[PDB]
Order: C-alpha cells, then structure tokens, then sequence
RNA sequence: UUAGGCGGCCACAGCGGUGGGGUUGCCUCCCGUACCCAUCCCGAACACGGAAGAUAAGCCCACCAGCGUUCCGGGGAGUACUGGAGUGCGCGAGCCUCUGGGAAACCCGGUUCGCCGCCACC
RNA sequence: AGUGCAAGAGCAAAAGAUAGCUUGACAGUGUUCUUCCCAACGAGGAACGCUGACGCGAAAGCGUGGUCUAGCGAACCAAUU
RNA sequence: CCUGUCAAACUCCAAACUUACAGACGCCGUUUGACGCGGGGAUUCCGGUGCGCGGGGUA
C-alpha cells in the first residue's frame, strides 16, 4: 500500500483502544539503540533528524528508517560501539482501509502511524566527536525511507 | 500533664469467630454480660453463601467488667512485642482484644464537633506495653 | 488536600457542627428557627432568621442570665432548660416574632429531653411552634422533681455548693412565676 | 474623530458587516462619514476594517471636503461659509471643522447630511486587495495618508 | 444526535466541576425572588429536582410568579415565548 | 469572641508542624447512672445528673510553607490557537501578511496556614 | 464502593448500608415544558401546583414508584368499575 | 528516581468565538405606523458553487 494513502493528517485522531479492536502489531523492533545502559549526557555530540513537514509515518516506515540507520551505526561502530540512538515517536494513530461500493464504507483496521509535526526530532543520536560523521550518514539513509524532507541538525557540537 | 496522659482501658472485646452460636453461653459466663451475634459479608465457597447469618459472637466490656476480666484473662497469655498494635492495642488468643487509649478519647467518639485524635495523643506500643506490664505481668 | 481534584467538605461540615440536610428541610418552612443548644453546664435558646450574609439572631436566652431573675441553682438541667426557652421565647415575642420551627442541631430527639423542654418553654411564652405533646417530659420532671427524689437517696448532698440540701423544684415555680409576669425587664 | 470611506462594494461582503456600514450612515462606495472615537464606534470601524479606509484628517483637509461635498439634511442648497453661518452654531466651515474634529457636534446636529458623497480618487487609489502597511488603501491611515485620499476624492 | 431524549448531549452542562461535587449549599435553594426580577437559569448538577429542560441552560428570564415553591420564569426561546417552572436552586439573580 | 452559639462564601479555609492559654467565669476533657432516654452486648455512644480533678485532647490565640490550593510579578509568550480581510507564497498536505483577540504546561520570586455577617459575653 | 439493566450524569451525618415501620406504585383536577430547538402537530413522558385521603417523623419535612435520561400504542369494538 | 511518547467516544487547565438579558451609542418607527396581532392568496419541501469548520472514502 502506497504511503500517499496515509501520509497526511486529514482525519480525526483515531487512537482509543477501548473502542478499536484488531489493531495489527507494530513492526518497530526497538526505540532505544546503542548502549542504553549509559546516559545521553555522557556524550559530547548530539545529532537529531528533524522532519520538515507535518506528516504521518506508518510503523513500517519507522522500522525501515530506524533499521537502515542503526544498521549503519553498527557496521561502522560495531555491535557495541560507544553511541546511543533514540526513535522518540510511537505510532498511536490507527489506520483504516475500505477493502460493496461506497456503501457502509468505514474501513477495516490495517495499521498504525506516528503523527510528526514539522520541525520535530524523529531520531536523536549521541556520539563521540569521532563518529559524528557516521551518525550523519546513518541519518542520510534513514530520511530516504520516510515521506518528508529532513534536516540533520547537530545539537551539542562546537567541534567544527 | 501526666494525669490526663496516663493510659486506660476503653474496651475489652471477647469473641469467638466460629463459622455457623451455641458458644454464646460460655462467653456469657467468662465475661459477665450478654454476647452479640456476628453476621458475615460476601459469599464464600466454603459453604458460606448466606450473607446475613450467625457465624460468631462477641462481648464488649468497659470499666470494671473489663478489668475483672483481664485480671484472670491476661495470666492466660504470653504477651509479646509483635502482638501489639501501632496504636497501642493488643489482642491474644477465642480472641481477646484490649483497646487502650488516653483520657479524652470521647473527642473522636461523640456526635457533635467530634475530631480525630492528634498523633501526639495517640497511645504508642511502647507506652502501651509499659502501662500493661506495669500491672500484673511481663512483656515480650 | 491530596490534589486538585480533592473535595473538601464545607467548613461547618468538617467542624462537624452543621447538618446541612436537616438545615435545608428546616429552612423550607419559611419560619424562624428556635435554635436549641446545650453545653455540659449551660443551655442556650436562639430565634434565628435567614440573612444575606449569614443567619440573624432576633432574640435569645442563655441559662446563665437566668440568675439575673433569681436563680441560684445549677444551669444544666431540665428546669434550667425549660425556663431558658421561655425567657428566649418571651424576648422573641417582644421583637415581633410569633412562630418558629425547632432546630435541635446535632442533638437527639429523645423523648422528654432538654431541647424539647426548651421547646415547651418557648411555646408557653406564646410562640407558635409545630410540636408533639407526647414527646415532652411530664410536668414534674420539667420542674426538676426527678432531681429532688434523687437527693432523697441522700447520705451525701447532691449539690456540692450549698444551694440547699433537698433541692427545690418550687424555686423553678418562683422563677417561671416571675417570668410569666409582665413587669420583668427582658 | 476618524473619517470613514467605503472603498469596497456590498457584493459578497458579510451581511453583519454591511449593516454596520449602514448604521454608520454609509450606503455607497466612495461615501464618507465622520465618526467620534468612542469604544462603541471603535468596534464598528474595526469590524468594517477590510472594506473601508479611515483615519483622522487634518483641519484643512476636513475643510476642503466639507466645502466641496457637505450637504443639507434636505435640498440642493450649496454649503459654504454663508450657509454654515446662517444655519449652524458656527461662523464658517472652519468653526464646524474644528468642532467636528474635537467631537463637540455632528453633521446631523447642524442640519447637515451625515454623509459626504465623495468623487472617485483622482489618479486612482492604492488598491482594495491590500492594507496600508502592504501598499494598499484599506484600513487605518496616517493623517497624511487620509488627507491624500480625501483630497484626491474632493 | 443518535437519540432524542431530554439529556441528549448534556454531558458537560450537567456535570459538576470536581470541586463543586457533593450536596450544594441550602442558601440558594431557599432564596426568594420577586415578580419582575431577572434571573439566570443554570441547572445545579447536584440538585435532582426542580430542573427545567437543559436546552434552556443559560437563559436570563423574568420571574412572574410562582407555583408552590417553584418559580414561573418567562423566557423567549428563539422567537417563541415560554414559561419555565424552576426552583431557586437552579436560579441566580442577574447583576 | 481570656476559650461561646447560629451561619454566609465553601481548601485563600486542605495536609503536616511549632509555641501559648484557663480557682468559684466560658468551652471541653472530666465525675457519675436514681430519673427521661439508650446500647440487636456494652452510661462507648445517645440521654440524664453533676463539679473532685485538668489544660494532656479538643477548642481558642500566635505562628511555620514542606505537600495541596488562590491570586500576583517576571520569563515562557503576544508564543500555541483564533474572529475579519487578501489576484500573498506553496505541486500539494499547508503557510504567510494586515486587522481584532489571545492561552496551557513549566521555571523563578511573592501571596495564601481563611475572609465576612448576626447574636451573646470582663 | 454501592445505587436492578446501556452509556453519560447525580449522590457520603446520603440518593449508599442495616433495622424497623409502611403502602404516596393513592383518588380528583390543573400549570408548564417536552414530544415537535427556532415553529404548527397526537399518544406518550417529566417538572411543578391545588383538592381529597393516608404513611412515617419530635418537627420542619419527605412520599404524585425505582437518583436522572429507554421500558411504548389512534378510531371502531368488547370486557370491566 | 531518571528517561521516551499519546487520545473522536481523557481532562488539573483553557481561548478566539457563539449565545441569554440589560444599559449606552448607532440605525429605525410614531402622516412612510415600526414591534405585535387576526385573516385571504400562494409558491416551495430534486438544489448547486466558493470560503470556513467538518465526518466517510486512496481519491
Ligand atoms: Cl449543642
Ligand atoms: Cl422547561
Ligand atoms: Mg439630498
Ligand atoms: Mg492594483
Ligand atoms: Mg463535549
Ligand atoms: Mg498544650
Ligand atoms: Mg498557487
Ligand atoms: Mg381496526
Ligand atoms: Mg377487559
Ligand atoms: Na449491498
Ligand atoms: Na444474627
Ligand atoms: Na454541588
Ligand atoms: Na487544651
Ligand atoms: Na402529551
Ligand atoms: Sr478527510
Ligand atoms: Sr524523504
Ligand atoms: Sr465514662
Ligand atoms: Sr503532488
Ligand atoms: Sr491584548
Ligand atoms: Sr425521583
Ligand atoms: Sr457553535
């Protein structure tokens, strides 16, 4: 199913699980990667991937971008590299699909997505001055798998 | 200051938690006054589905009736620190409960302008063990 | 107390001094209230009316100011209560008040009690108050007879401060006799 | 005292906005009225803010417009100093202009129509699709801006 | 609306703000009003009886007499004149 | 109000805490069951009768802000949102400008440990 | 928590519980609102009165069924008082 | 304790705004009689578009 079908916020917030059944499971494997036993404060560099347009990101897309991002951080810093990345959004919005013409059209439940306002941080990483470009590269790959354009903004980092 | 702070016995409640009574007779003798039936609440698997119905009996003693009972009741127990409340109450054993408190306890038992007894005026386990122990027996 | 959503009772409720449900039913009469109260030593009768910023007491009597007319006896008994009601009642009539509803606050409707004696007193003073005779103590008890016979079981005077030995309900009579009399400085 | 001039027609404008203009005595495009600066009138002009041009005019400008467009409550009698003097509580137009600006009287009080029926702006105006701050002609103007408009429509 | 009973869609207007929960003060349930007086109509969530139709919440009517202990208040629903029977508990003087 | 009664508003009044106060005065705790009355058993309570003792409770007075609440300053914020207008921008979801309104969270500093009415009373 | 049953709402010296008593789940007749916003329309419903007769309570007062909003039916005809 | 997120059928908060009544200003009415009232005659009960706010639907 094309994202063009769900990327816009053109429907009421649909999240009440007490009134919705049959909601598919999320495909997002982890929201906290790297060394999560360590605190983000222990790093000199903090880089975030910022969304430039308000949109909806289906859990399938989050998993893909997060995966292709962290996967790179693993390949370049190791299965235990000194870094930590976070996917701060969760897909609360339940999605439908009308899958019988336009009669009784209310769709059946088919998935979930996270609403992201433009300017917000979707992902945020924390690394050492060394692996600053490795995380910038992980993000370049991640924003290629989500609808909107993104800004790779560097927070704590005056080592230019 | 001490006269209106030195403990006393508000009530001694003797009771037999049976479960279906005929035992009223003995309590009426070991205490000196009429006993009261005990009803239960909530249905119970153990053939106890009848909500309201005799299951026990108790007798609340006050003043002399209470002391004249303890004089011959306390010697029948091996009181211990643990066997005491956080309010200064203790119950041993047929159950035998002793409610100890400071003078003006009425302030919380009257109808008009009643009030909760301040924690300072609330009896203490230590303060309780003392009073009692300070009268015909030992502690722990 | 616990949080923003916590519900604190109205002040007179926490203080456990006003039964609001009974109060409402009381006020529905549209008539003034004969507020009957009592302390360990005294008894107080007040004729209260409803007001914009709170109640308005129009007349009242305290068992203490009973002496002011010739009372040397204790002030926390039946004779005391009746006479106090009557005095308050008489003063009520003075201020133009003619009818009332008995408000016994948090006291119990026990037959023959003092709040009921206060009521009988206020009624005899000429005040129209809905009541029931068979809930009022018999005359003699109001006079204080029950106490005399209690002093009969003497061996040791009932009253410490000597007001008398065998006590006197006849004094009650002298006082009521004085109050029902016109003269009297209310 | 502000001078109000309708610059945008009635077609498609909110009815409550159209009734406001009429209450302010304006029933046509290019018609101008003078309104005291009260809280009540303030709300009214604020509501018609997008279909009008307003501001405080200078004494001279008010005098030019009055001379050229003031009218009697009835009739075609020309309005000049002699008319003013022989009909109002003032000696001439200036006395009227001053009293108006100082909000001491109203055109009606002095037997004059509440409305000045101005002429189209000589050389056109700055457009009715944008406010003053954006280069348009709508909304509140400078005393100099208002005078420019009122004079081009004398 | 899915249904059309009197309390349809009255969740908010008939619910008490948490702190105003519980039996209401008797003073306003005994308040007396005079004919001609302007009174705002507002149902008191805690008071069951003496209410008017929720649809009228927010009206400012005119007392024109009483029926028993309740008041007869005149209002104009849209363009229609109606008489509302309502007890003091659900009324408040204007100004 | 050197301690009381009936209240209005119903936490600015709650929660917790510190200090002070009573010989024939007040309120209490308190003493006590012949009576009225009372406990499905208990003068515990309710009710009645009363003053040996006490200010330890309560209560009243003075006060503390840690929690809760009210209001206020400064910051967040004229932000978020928004009534009116536009041949302004954007592929578009949408955004911007002018005009008129305008938060919430939260932080910091203050305020708040009730206010008021009637009656009675060294 | 409980309050018969949806949901939302109401309720703590109670609208909940227990005990005891009681039959107002009463007869007659209205006002008003609702049904049907505005704005006419029936049955049905509710709130609030007057009259009669009662219950309970010391009394104020409460009781026109169940805390509130669902549980309902024209004319003709029959039976019934 | 710290740290990451939400709600058409959540709310300790809370607009713009809509709305009842009143006063003031404006406008209008007392020969153009308004407001209100009674009566005669209808037509009408396929609507559409823009804008704002929507709900359904990939549209
Ligand atoms: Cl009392
Ligand atoms: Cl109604
Ligand atoms: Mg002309
Ligand atoms: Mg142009
Ligand atoms: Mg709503
Ligand atoms: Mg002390
Ligand atoms: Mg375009
Ligand atoms: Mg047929
Ligand atoms: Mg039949
Ligand atoms: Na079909
Ligand atoms: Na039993
Ligand atoms: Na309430
Ligand atoms: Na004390
Ligand atoms: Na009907
Ligand atoms: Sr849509
Ligand atoms: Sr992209
Ligand atoms: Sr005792
Ligand atoms: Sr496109
Ligand atoms: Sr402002
Ligand atoms: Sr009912
Ligand atoms: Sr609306």
């Amino acid at each position: 199913k094309p994202a063009s079908m769900y990327r816009d916020i053109d429907k009421p917030a649909y999240t009440r699980r007490e009134y919705i059944t049959g909601i598919p499971g999320s495909k997002i494997a982890q929201h906290k990667m790297g060394r999560k036993q360590k605190d983000a404060d222990d790093y000199p560099v903090q880089i975030s991937l910022i969304v430039e347009e308000t949109v909806q990101l289906r859990h399938g897309s989050l998993e893909a971008s997060r995966l292709s991002a962290n996967r790179h951080l693993i390949k370049e810093l190791g299965e235990e590299g000194d870094y930590k990345m976070t996917l701060r959004k969760f897909p609360h919005q339940v999605l439908r699909e009308n899958k019988d013409g336009m009669r009784a059209a209310f769709g059946k439940i088919v998935g979930t997505a996270a609403r992201v306002q433009a300017g917000e941080q979707l992902f945020t990483a924390y690394c050492n001055v060394e692996d600053a470009e490795h995380v910038k590269e992980a993000f370049r790959r991640a924003y290629n798998k989500i609808t909107p354009s993104c800004r790779i903004d560097s927070s704590p980092a005056g080592n230019a | 200051f001490h006269e209106m702070r030195e403990p006393r016995i508000e009530k001694v409640v003797v009771h037999m938690g049976i479960g279906h009574a005929n035992a009223e007779d003995i309590l009426g003798e070991i205490t000196g006054q009429m006993p009261v039936r005990t009803k239960a609440k909530r249905t119970v698997g153990e053939f106890d589905i009848r909500e309201g119905d005799p299951i026990g009996a108790k007798v609340t003693l006050r003043d002399e009736m209470a002391e004249e009972f303890l004089q011959t009741a306390l010697p029948l127990a091996e009181l211990a620190t643990s066997q005491f409340d956080d309010t200064g109450n203790f119950s041993f054993g047929l159950d035998v409960t002793v409610n100890l408190v400071r003078p003006g306890y009425r302030v919380a038992k009257r109808d008009k302008a009643s009030r909760s007894i301040p924690t300072k005026h609330r009896l203490n386990p230590a303060d309780a063990v003392a009073f009692i122990e300070s009268t015909y027996d030992v502690e722990v | 107390a616990t949080g923003p959503r916590y519900k604190v009772p109205m002040r007179r409720r926490r203080e456990a001094r006003t039964d609001y449900h009974q109060r409402l039913r009381l006020l529905k009469s549209g008539k003034p209230r004969l507020v009957a109260r009592k302390s360990n030593k005294h008894v107080r009768a007040q004729l209260v009316t409803l007001g914009p910023n709170g109640d308005d007491t129009l007349a009242s009597a305290h068992s203490s100011d009973l002496a002011e007319y010739g009372w040397e006896a204790p002030t926390g008994n039946m004779p005391s209560a009746y006479l106090t009601g009557l005095l308050a009642g008489l003063r009520a009539q003075e201020a133009g008040v003619e009818e009332a509803v008995l408000d016994i606050g948090l006291n119990s409707p026990t037959p023959g009690s003092k709040v009921f004696a206060i009521q009988e007193g206020a009624i005899d003073a000429g005040l129209d108050i809905p009541h029931n005779d068979d809930v009022l103590a018999d005359w003699q008890r109001t006079r204080g007879a029950h106490i005399a016979e209690y002093d009969e079981q003497l061996e040791e005077p009932l009253y410490s401060g000597d007001f008398d030995a065998a006590d006197l309900p006849e004094h009650f009579d002298e006082l009521r006799e004085t109050l029902l009399d016109g003269d009297i400085e209310l | 005292m502000h001078a109000l001039v309708q610059l945008r027609g009635e077609v498609n404008m909110h009815t409550d906005i159209q009734d406001t203009l009429e209450m302010l005595n304006i029933h046509h495009v290019n018609h101008c009225t003078l309104v005291p600066e009260t809280d009540a009138y303030r709300g009214m002009v604020a509501k018609v803010n997008d279909f009008v041009a307003f501001g405080e005019p200078s004494q001279e400008t008010l005098e030019t417009v009055l001379a050229t467009r003031a009218e009697p409550l009835e009739g075609d009698a020309d309005v000049d100093d002699e008319w003013v003097a022989e009909h109002t509580d003032y000696d001439d137009i200036s006395g009227l202009a001053f009293a108006l600006l100082s909000e001491e009287t109203t055109l009606r009080e002095q037997g004059l129509s509440p409305t000045l029926r101005l002429h189209p702006p000589r050389g056109g105006h700055d457009g009715v699709k944008h406010p003053v701050k954006e280069g348009g002609q709508l909304g509140k103007h400078d005393t100099e801006g208002i005078d420019d408009l009122l004079e081009a429509m004398r | 609306p899915s249904s059309n009973g009197p309390l349809e869609g009255t969740r908010g207007k008939l619910k008490n703000k948490p702190r105003d929960r519980g039996t209401s003060p008797p003073q306003r349930a005994v308040e007396e009003f005079d004919d001609g007086e302007k009174v705002h109509l507002k149902i008191d969530p805690s008071v069951p009886n003496g209410r008017f139709h929720p649809r009228f919440d927010g009206q400012t009517g005119t007392v024109e007499g009483k029926q028993g202990d309740a008041y007869k208040v005149d209002i104009v629903d849209g363009g229609k004149e109606k008489t509302i029977i309502v007890t003091a508990a659900h009324l408040r003087r204007q100004e």
